[PDB]
């Protein structure tokens, strides 16, 4: 609650950065659940928020 | 009773001379016996005297020899020098030892000539050889020639036993011969004289090797103790460090298939969980190479036994291991130099490329730490901080040895290391100043001393002046305090007297759970226990001195602030020869009040730091820390199973996240196991380190010819149980000719089995392992109340010290400081205080030791002394004994084994009765009137003492315990509270308790709360006399144990006690005199 | 992860007692049970706190 | 960024996990540091570029990871992540906080 | 006395 602006901003920055890089793609960015899977630590989740 | 048997054929073989005679003296409880025994003895001193053969007046007083008790026996042979040589020729046919000068990786650590390192005596110390033990090698190798000689008969396995050791001997003694014997001087010191022209490091060797071959039982013990005797003659630096280094991995390969549990410090609840062994690949090929230089080295045998035991990872063949693990450690200490030693740790790599993101959480985390400790005393204004100045002075007596200086008590010179003496002396000249602490730097660098161990590194000590004591005193006590009740202090937690030595790791040992373990010995020269470490607690006392308001703890936390200002910039005296170095130090070593929680600490910070860096690629929960000293544990549990390559990434994240603070780490992660300084685990089943050397010690002491081989007795009894097992005979022959005094140059004495294992300040040992032995007889109850009078003795060096003036001026301003307008009543019950804390102080120990000795030893030679009726223990126990009754019994077995490598009758009785669940104080802390000595100060009072003091009247009480710094206004409520009477009977508990070691060796290891052993122990209740119904049940349960013990057979027990006896025994009570010996304890936890 | 169509697992045989060796094979049960009772001993927490 | 031992001071007196100790459960804090963040924030962004799908790993005693779960689901999409995991977080942030 | 020093 008292992190707002914070994430504000850090959300802002993410999407920002997705659309950008978005823009320097060719092939037709199509979505699949894959056979394997990139692990993500919550706790480094809590460190970026 | 068979000791005496061997006392008489080792005076047989050592002497065998015409000219050598034997002249027993017996003793007798009756009157009329008693003078035909002063008759024998009258007759044999003349037949001495007069060349007359003794032989017949040994028929003539059969009586004497048969029922009556021996004491000693003398022996007249003259010097005869060289005689051990003389009878030494035929042991050494075997080809004798060439040593190799490029093994060690110094020029001085071979074993060559004294000659080819210190041509001159003025250069020359035995100091890097010294036994410091009063001990001879020469007696060793008696004693090993009587063994062998009187064992050269036999026709058994014994056989099978005695032709290795025989061997063993031939290859000793040839290379012994080759040169000739060093000659002990009346120190048992090794001069230049005799080492000028034979090697260095033989004595050592010699004793290591005699004691490792004394230890063969079996044919892997002679494969290991000739493969290490052989090697240890040239190598004396990378042995120990090498063959004890893989086992720390072996851990992590045994399953677990049933496991111990800890819940408070002695508990144990066992759990049949089986859990696998998910070692990954890299670590073999780690332990591929050690075993590389293993072979490299010259060891052919013990890799082999290391490498079948693989193709199963079995944990019944697993002992091997253990037993290989305990002879690493028993051929002796690596005594080199000062500086080569400090060197171990002077090698810093200081880097302005470590984190700083850990730096400044590692401080915080530290400052948090310290502020949890100390938040409740700062705040609420503890008396103990207020007065930290006078708490310190009072207790000083238990704090380091400080840097000898030369004081002057009147009419004398002192060189004490004692800093309550060194108090003493600068009161008197106007230099007692403790609010200014001193600088430690160029224009005052600090001593050292050498904490050592063997395979391992040589750790450093700091010796510092008498104000950092007691800026440190205080709050570490409080600290402390607060960590007793604190889990993960495991150097701490406890309740008040015990630690958590049996772990407490296998709570949540499972398939999806690790455990990282880690050596943290060397972490002292690091960067992390510099200027973080400092600076942290410097901030905690910032915010500490915020939180309170008075002015003289204010001022207390600024000295121990201005304490670590001072620590931070340190410089180090060590010479080299003539020159002496000084090196920056600004770190943190042992030799402080303060370094043991503060490094618990400082572990606890890094790694709590650490493990919260794994969480940037692994989902964990941390369950549980330990930190102790020189090791710390982690314990941590997973979403899954356990795999390979999690442990080996985990490994490698870790070692780099070290490497990320320039900290240098074997890094050790596993599943089932771990290893640590002072135990290991493997399988669920707790083993231990037997590395007690027995003939050889680290420094030398202070104690007498006598107490060595009481200590010795107890290090061997210890290192039995532990696994490493020595022939009893050969201890016992060190022990008698330890105990062996010249009266003359041929006139030499040999004390008894019933002189010896008697409980006094002379106890020993014990006629049978394992078991105290008390006395149902007439004799050892009349020869206790004689020694009790002797035990008694004086110290004129004390006596003359506390009639100088600067000891009264001390006690004049303790007084003053405490209390004052009573300096008649109170205050020479302070001195008589003080003389309780003087006798730390060694020389004022021997002058008293060697006083007791030589007035036992005028009435060991004359006949014996009635003692004039002073009640002992024997006297009650006399009187218990005639109403009890005896039956065979049948217990079965359904407690589990965890100690395997104990000897077979002492696990039958843990695998049929319990093993120990609580532990009762043997101080009495927890008692009303400890817990004021615990709150005013530190001091021990012994339980003789306190057991003493208590028998008193009301009045005497309030002057002893106001003498030991507590006020007077808790002193009075105490004694009309009427709370000694709620304490009579703890303090009595732990007074019998030390009389009969209850807390010290093996009935440490035993249930006396057990349904199984209280349904044997079936004496019926009375009530109203606590204490003998009390005593009356131990009793019968020490009677049941020592038959067990000694039989392996049960057996019950019945008391009809009638209430006559129980009123008789209880006005004997509270009058006994009674005493056991500090030497003869044997802590199995050291 | 997600495993595709393209991928296999064996079932076990599932199928209860087809003897009823609890009716008069005490000898066999009396093993049986101490099996399956010392197993359990082996998963049983332990009492932590 | 923010230095961390601030975080760790606040997130320390308030959850006061040395308080909330059964008496063995270490409970002091886990990940928090640099070189984490920019990991995830590395992760999220290829991720989505590439259409990887990336699930979550975790522990619910650590309900400050759940916290900080619930802006992630919130922000990132639902369908990147694999059922399973989501599931799972979501399953823990309604049983622990929500109902 | 005699002194040698280090840094």
């Amino acid at each position: 609650s008292n992190r707002l602006g914070q994430l504000v901003d850090l959300t802002r920055l993410l999407a920002y950065n997705y659309e950008t890089l978005m823009a320097c793609i060719t092939m037709n960015m199509q979505h699949v659940q894959t056979l394997t899977t990139e692990k993500l630590q919550l706790t480094s989740v809590t460190s970026l928020c | 009773g068979k000791y005496n048997l061997i006392l008489s054929e080792y005076l047989s073989f050592i002497y065998n001379s015409q000219s050598a005679v034997q002249i027993p003296i017996y003793y007798s409880s009756n009157s009329e016996l008693e003078n035909r025994c002063i008759e024998f003895h009258s007759k044999c001193l003349e037949n001495s005297k007069n060349g007359l053969s003794l032989k017949k007046l040994f028929v003539e007083y059969s009586d004497v020899i048969e029922n009556a008790t021996l004491l000693s026996i003398l022996s007249y042979s003259y010097d005869k020098y060289n005689a051990v040589e003389r009878k030494l020729v035929k042991y050494a046919k075997g080809k004798p030892l060439e040593a190799d000068l490029t093994v060690n990786e110094l020029d001085y650590e071979n074993n060559k000539i004294t000659s080819e390192l210190f041509p001159t005596a003025e250069e020359y110390t035995d100091l890097l050889m010294d036994p410091a033990i009063l001990t001879s090698l020469s007696s060793n190798l008696n004693a090993v020639m009587f063994w062998l000689e009187k064992h050269e008969n036999d026709v058994a396995e014994k056989l099978k036993i005695y032709k290795r050791r025989l061997d063993l001997f031939t290859i000793v003694a040839s290379t012994v011969n080759k040169y000739g014997v060093p000659r002990h001087n009346a120190k048992y010191r090794y001069e230049y004289e005799v080492m000028k022209d034979k090697p260095y490091y033989l004595v050592t060797w010699a004793n290591s090797s005699i004691e490792m071959l004394m230890s063969v039982f079996s044919h892997e013990d002679y494969l290991i103790a000739r493969e290490l005797i052989v090697l240890s003659y040239s190598n004396r630096s990378t042995l120990a460090k090498l063959v004890s280094s893989p086992m720390s991995i072996l851990v992590a390969l045994v399953d677990i298939n049933g496991t111990f549990i800890t819940n408070e410090e002695l508990e144990l609840e066992f759990s049949n969980k089986y859990v696998r062994a998910i070692v990954p690949d890299q670590t073999f090929d780690e332990l591929k190479q050690m075993l590389d230089n293993m072979r490299k080295a010259g060891l052919t045998d013990i890799p082999k036994m290391i490498q079948d035991w693989l193709v199963d990872c079995s944990i019944e063949k697993f002992p091997l291991m253990a037993k290989i693990y305990s002879w690493s450690f028993h051929v002796g200490f690596r005594k080199q130099k000062m500086l080569d030693a400090a060197l171990d740790q002077l090698k810093t790599e200081y880097t302005e490329d470590v984190d700083d993101e850990m730096y400044r959480e590692y401080t915080m985390l530290i400052r948090d730490e310290v502020v949890k400790m100390l938040e409740e005393p700062v705040k609420h204004d503890d008396h103990l901080l207020q007065d930290s100045e006078l708490a310190g002075l009072l207790s000083m007596s238990s704090a380091s040895n400080g840097e000898s200086r030369q004081l002057k008590f009147g009419r004398k010179t002192i060189f004490s290391t004692k800093k309550n003496m060194h108090v003493m002396d600068d009161m008197a000249n106007g230099r007692y100043t403790p609010g200014i602490i001193p600088p430690v730097n160029v224009d005052k660098p600090i001593p050292l001393g050498r904490r050592d161990v063997p395979g391992r590194r040589t750790r450093i000590i700091f010796i510092l002046p008498y104000e950092y004591f007691i800026a440190q005193h205080a709050v570490v006590e409080k600290m402390l305090i607060y960590a007793k009740h604190t889990r993960e202090y495991a150097e701490f937690y406890s309740q008040s007297n015990q630690l958590l030595s049996y772990g407490d790791v296998t709570r949540f040992l499972s398939n999806n759970s690790m455990v990282l373990y880690t050596d943290v010995s060397q972490w002292d020269s690091s960067q992390h226990n510099t200027q973080p470490f400092r600076k942290g607690i410097i901030m905690g006392l910032d915010m500490l001195a915020n939180m309170t308001n008075d002015a003289r703890v204010i001022q207390t936390l600024n000295l121990y602030k201005q304490t670590q200002i001072n620590l931070m910039d340190s410089y180090v005296q060590i010479p080299d020869g003539n020159v002496i170095k000084k090196i920056q130090y600004g770190a943190v070593a042992s030799g402080e009040k303060q370094t043991k929680a503060a490094n618990s600490i400082a572990n606890l910070a890094l790694i709590k730091t650490v493990l919260s860096r794994i969480s940037n690629k692994y989902s964990f929960a941390t369950k549980i820390i330990r930190v102790d000293g020189d090791d710390n544990y982690a314990v941590l549990q997973f979403n899954t199973e356990v795999t390979k390559q999690m442990v080996q990434d985990v490994s490698n994240d870790v070692r780099e996240t070290y490497a990320r603070m320039n900290t240098k780490v074997k890094a050790l992660v596993s599943t089932v196991g771990i290893e640590i300084a002072k135990r290991y685990i493997a399988g669920g089943k707790i083993f231990f380190r037997a590395g007690i050397n027995l003939l050889n010690n680290e420094k030398k002491g202070q104690s007498t010819q006598w107490d060595q081989a009481a200590v010795l007795y107890s290090n061997y009894i210890v290192n039995r149980l532990r696994g490493f097992e020595t022939d009893r005979e050969f201890i016992l022959t060190k022990i008698m000719q330890m105990t062996s005094v010249a009266i003359t140059g041929s006139l030499r004495l040999f004390p008894s089995e019933r002189v010896l294992t008697t409980n006094s300040t002379f106890k020993v040992f014990d006629s049978e392992d394992f078991i105290i032995e008390y006395g149902t007889t007439d004799d050892e109850v009349y020869i206790q109340r004689a020694f009790m009078s002797l035990s008694s003795q004086k110290s004129g060096i004390a006596d003359e010290i506390a009639a100088s003036s600067t000891f009264k001026n001390y006690v004049s301003r303790l007084s003053e400081q405490l209390l004052f307008s009573k300096n008649n009543i109170v205050s020479r019950g302070i001195a008589l205080t003080e003389k309780a804390k003087l006798n730390s102080y060694a020389p004022i120990s021997l002058e008293k030791r060697r006083a007791q000795i030589s007035a036992l030893l005028t009435m060991l030679q004359k006949p014996v002394t009635f003692k004039s009726s002073k009640i002992t223990i024997n006297d009650i126990l006399r009187d218990i004994k005639p109403f009890f009754t005896v039956n065979e019994a049948h217990l079965p077995i359904q407690y589990q084994k965890f100690m395997p490598t104990l000897p077979d009758n002492v696990q039958y009785i843990i695998q049929c009765i319990g093993s120990r669940t609580y532990q009762i104080e043997d101080d009495g802390s927890k008692s009303a009137i400890s817990r004021l000595i615990s709150k005013y100060s530190v001091y021990k009072p012994s339980i003789e003492e306190l057991y003493k003091v208590i028998s008193l009247h009301e009045n005497e009480i309030q002057l002893y315990l106001i003498s030991l710094g507590i006020p007077k206004i808790d002193a009075d409520t105490y004694v009309g509270s009427k709370i000694y009477s709620q304490d009579k009977y703890r303090i009595l508990e732990s007074y019998v308790y030390n009389l009969l070691s209850i807390n010290y060796g093996c009935y440490q290891l035993f249930d006396f709360n057990s349904p199984d052993l209280e349904k044997l122990i079936r004496i019926p209740f009375k009530g109203k006399i606590p204490a003998v119904t009390f005593i009356l049940h131990l009793y019968a349960k020490l009677e049941v144990i020592n038959h067990a013990i000694k039989n392996g057979s049960w057996i019950s027990l019945f008391c009809n006690y009638p209430k006559s006896e129980m009123i008789k025994l209880w006005k004997k009570m509270w009058n006994i005199t009674s005493l056991r010996s500090p030497y003869t304890n044997a802590n199995f936890f050291q | 992860r997600n495993l595709p169509s393209t991928a296999r697992y064996i079932r076990p045989n599932l199928l209860q007692d087809r003897l009823n060796l609890h009716d008069n094979f005490e000898s066999l049960w009396d093993t049986i049970t101490t099996s399956n009772y010392i197993l359990a001993r082996s998963v049983v927490p332990d009492l932590k706190e | 960024l923010v230095s961390t031992e601030a975080q760790i001071q606040k997130m320390s007196q308030d959850l006061q996990l040395e308080a909330l100790t059964i008496q063995s459960e270490t409970q002091f804090l886990t990940g928090i540091n640099s070189q984490a963040a920019n990991d995830c924030f590395k992760t999220l962004i290829a991720a989505m570029l590439s259409q990887r799908t990336m699930s979550l790993d975790f522990v619910t005693t650590n309900y400050m990871s759940l916290i900080s779960g619930m802006w992630l689901l919130t922000v990132v999409p639902n369908d990147m992540f694999i059922r399973e995991s989501l599931v799972a977080c979501q399953l823990a942030i309604i049983n622990t906080i929500i109902y | 006395v005699q002194y040698e020093i280090l840094q």
